[PDB]
């Protein structure tokens, strides 16, 4: 992948035009490389979404509602 | 107790330091006896001492 990409990027130095087979091979290698480093995010709960009564929430714990992104601003520095 | 206040443009006091709580007291004590004493002989009260009260 790296070699084909840099070859495509440095061919113009010698003023030559790439062939379709080279382009296809470079595309295939790049697609494989992108497939390797692939991550798909998962959408977590909004934060005000209620938790059902079947989960048996309790006080002293924040289990009543789904834990969203905490603000992480506490003390005097928030204000 | 006495206190002092800060002054910030947005209410942010992270860098600065807070007030302390120093306690002081006033102590009083007892003084010395105020004693007055007199004495006299038996014969002085027998003859001389009149209107002792």
């Amino acid at each position: 992948a790296v070699g084909y990409q840099l070859l495509l990027r440095m061919l113009s130095d010698y003023s030559l035009e790439p062939t379709p087979q080279v382009l296809s091979n470079a595309q295939r290698s790049y697609d494989a490389l992108m497939t390797d480093t692939l991550v798909v995010p998962s959408m977590r709960r909004r934060g005000d979404f209620p938790v059902g009564q079947g989960n048996k929430y309790d006080v002293f714990t924040s289990d009543r509602y789904y834990p969203g992104d905490l603000p992480l601003i506490d003390g005097d520095i928030p204000n | 107790h006495q206190f002092s206040s800060l002054r910030t443009p947005t209410g942010d006091i992270s860098g600065q330091n807070k007030n302390n709580l120093i306690s002081g007291k006033a102590t009083g004590r007892v003084g010395n006896y105020i004693t007055v004493a007199v004495e006299y002989q038996q014969l002085e009260e027998a003859i001389k001492l009149n209107q002792l009260e």
